[PDB]
């Protein structure tokens, strides 16, 4: 509703709850199953859960929570599955912060910085 | 203090002049600088462009650049009959100078599955001078060694390594340009016609073409055909190398193994952690028979029409699932699956359990024809491999919010800013800032509407495309410039510390416990060779990002 910045908090517990259907989250510190378990939960289950854990807003309505999770398939915190449903990707679980691997690009979160030397490379410099 | 002269260089001319000025001298860079900057060149043309070396000192370099595969010449003549060699450049002779630390530490890690031995020091030494000399036979390297206990050992691993790839013999096809190798081969199948044949000219064109298409694929696989291995048990050792051939290194098997290194890294962030290891051995088996990272038939022309690109996509999707090496099942993985996997003993049924999960992900890791028979797609995953790593280099650098728009513009594919803040959830000046810091790169274009007659921006709404190739070719060479800038500051640092490094080589050949010097510069030498190794650290880190868009 003209962008109250409370909505940055509600989709996180939406994201946390849709992650709970994948696996018990105590293993991320790593058991997974075949495609016989139902790791996913359709949007016609969370829309009751968001009314179950109710917020003091005015609508709590469906047919736009299906697009409120579409920013989380744009933020790549969950992927779509079975043409109408959504489930949390593996890479977004890694927000909790061992021989470190040889420069995976996909761990953008844990690569460190450096006090100013001369031999660095920045993206902009070819401007 | 800010390198602005180098911001205006052609980032492939600025790269290729730096991968030879550091390795070769400053005379090889002057020759190959003109070859990039002027295309095809003779010898009598190079002596008019360089102006500072004569006709024979350039011929000192030309017989040395062709030794290191950095020149892909052609010896052709005109109709008058003068045979004038037009030397060219080639990139894969320069990429072996670029990948040169990765090639050694790839063949080390690939030859730890055959012998638990110090070959990781020993096979690294034999590959160290197949690159530094470019082309060589085996017996001249066998001439330098003396002990037959090791001479038989290195001759055993030569044919063992060449068995599974990584080395083929040299040929003229290695030193002839593919587009000029094609058209001469295209004209073999044009003048072989009967004179005044009644065939129509478009069918006359197609008669020359498809006869040459399988003929062009034949010539490329002639060094890929293992006829060099044919030296079978003259006294013992049922297969050894051929002595009389000049044995070089190929890159198309290295880059293919380098592509497979990228795909396991994509899998570790999407589909489990233990099942990605199963995916690693899966692609490692069906590896040498895989198609190239780039069809050389594409760069022969052949895209003037629309249908030949469709003809290329026929055989591209053909080979990824109709090749007798590239069709595998869950039965065959346990034959090369090592110990200590611990998938809670190993059995092929639980293999097929974690082979099923590599099909249900949104990334096409492993689809299947038959329910046991899995295969990895290449025409379908490689155009979504680069799209995934491009979204996180934007996310790491331009913030995570810039990742959100770059995908929201990607699927909506003609979206406007009234539709952005409906399908995004940020404040509108924050939208109009992070979009503004994203049009500066080619990640999005802007599609204007001319509401009036002229194309005025006063009363007009703008739309936002997301072109693939304009956004990628810019990111391809933003890295390539940064890759070359980084070696420029490497060489400039070694050249200004030359009197240190000359003292570090001469006075203290062995006596480096005291340097025969003062401690006020060995610490200064410590912060030189640290930065001299830290710059190649950032090189290999950058080079993995760069080679994605090469495929």
């Amino acid at each position: 509703e003209l962008d109250i910045e409370f909505i940055n908090s509600l989709l996180t517990i939406v994201w946390r709850f849709i992650s709970e259907n994948t696996f018990p989250n105590g293993f991320k510190n790593n058991v997974f199953y075949a495609p016989n378990v139902k790791n996913y939960s359709t949007t016609q289950e969370i829309l009751e859960f968001i009314t179950a854990a109710q917020v003091a807003n005015v609508e709590l309505t469906p047919s736009n929570i299906r697009s409120l999770c579409e920013v989380l398939v744009y933020d790549d915190k969950l992927e779509k599955v079975t043409h109408d449903c959504y489930r949390v990707t593996l890479e977004s679980i890694l927000q909790m912060n061992k021989a470190l691997e040889d420069e995976e690009e996909f761990s953008i979160f844990n690569y460190f910085k450096m006090f100013p030397a001369s031999k660095h490379d920045k993206e902009v410099v070819y401007f | 203090i800010s390198s602005l002269e180098q911001r205006t260089l052609n980032p492939d001319l600025f790269l290729y002049k730096e991968l030879v000025k550091a390795h070769l001298g400053e005379r090889a860079a002057s020759v190959i600088g003109m070859l990039v900057a002027l295309g095809r060149l003779s010898v009598r043309e190079l002596v008019e462009k360089i102006d500072g070396m004569d006709v024979d000192s350039v011929k000192t370099t030309l017989v040395s650049l062709t030794q290191l595969r950095c020149v892909k010449y052609l010896q052709e003549t005109a109709i008058s009959g003068k045979k004038t060699t037009y030397y060219y450049y080639n990139e894969e002779g320069i990429h072996i100078l670029l990948y040169s630390g990765l090639i050694i530490d790839e063949i080390i890690t690939q030859m730890r599955v055959n012998d638990e031995e110090e070959h990781k020091q020993l096979v690294a030494e034999i590959v160290q001078n197949v690159i530094s000399l470019g082309s060589l036979t085996v017996e001249d390297y066998l001439s330098s060694v003396t002990s037959d206990s090791m001479k038989y050992t290195i001759s055993s691993l030569f044919v063992q390594l060449c068995e599974m790839g990584y080395l083929i013999q040299i040929s003229k096809l290695h030193y002839t340009p593919i587009e000029d190798l094609w058209q001469f081969l295209y004209e073999k199948h044009y003048k072989n016609i009967p004179r005044n044949s009644p065939l129509s000219d478009l069918k006359k064109r197609s008669q020359a073409k498809m006869n040459a298409k399988t003929d062009f694929a034949k010539i490329i696989n002639k060094p890929n055909e293992l006829s060099q291995i044919l030296t079978v048990d003259p006294k013992t050792s049922l297969r050894i190398v051929k002595p009389t051939v000049s044995l070089t290194i190929n890159l198309d098997r290295f880059m293919k193994g380098r592509r497979s290194k990228q795909l396991i890294n994509l899998a570790k962030t999407r589909v489990g952690s233990v099942t990605a290891q199963v995916y690693k051995i899966a692609l490692r088996l069906t590896e040498q028979k895989s198609p190239k990272i780039r069809d050389p038939l594409t760069q022969t022309g052949l895209l003037q029409d629309l249908e030949e690109a469709k003809s290329f996509q026929d055989e591209a999707e053909l080979v990824e699932e109709k090749t007798p090496g590239l069709t595998f099942n869950a039965i065959d993985l346990a034959r090369h699956l090592p110990a200590e996997l611990d998938l809670r003993p190993h059995s092929a049924s639980l293999i097929n359990s974690h082979l099923k999960i590599l099909a249900s992900s949104n990334f096409p890791f492993l689809n299947e024809t038959k329910p046991g028979v899995y295969y990895v797609p290449y025409s379908k995953l490689m155009p979504v491999l680069k799209s995934s790593v491009y979204e996180y280099v934007i996310a790491s650098t331009l913030g995570p919010s810039a990742m959100r728009l770059s995908r929201c513009i990607r699927d909506n594919k003609l979206v406007s800013e009234k539709i952005i803040n409906s399908t995004a959830l940020m404040k509108e000046k924050d939208i109009r800032s992070t979009l503004a810091s994203l049009i500066r790169y080619n990640s999005v274009e802007i599609q204007e509407v001319p509401r009036t007659a002229d194309r005025s921006a006063s009363r007009a709404v703008f739309l936002f495309r997301c072109k693939e190739t304009h956004s990628y070719n810019f990111m391809r060479q933003n890295l390539e410039w940064n890759m070359a800038n980084l070696l420029f500051k490497k060489e400039k640092l070694k050249q200004e510390n030359s009197t240190l490094l000359k003292k570090a080589n001469r006075d203290d050949v062995k006596g480096r416990e005291n340097e025969l010097l003062l401690p006020s510069e060995l610490n200064q030498l410590k912060m030189v060779n640290e930065r001299e190794l830290n710059v190649f650290a950032r090189l290999s880190r950058l080079l993995s990002l760069w080679e994605v868009f090469q495929m």
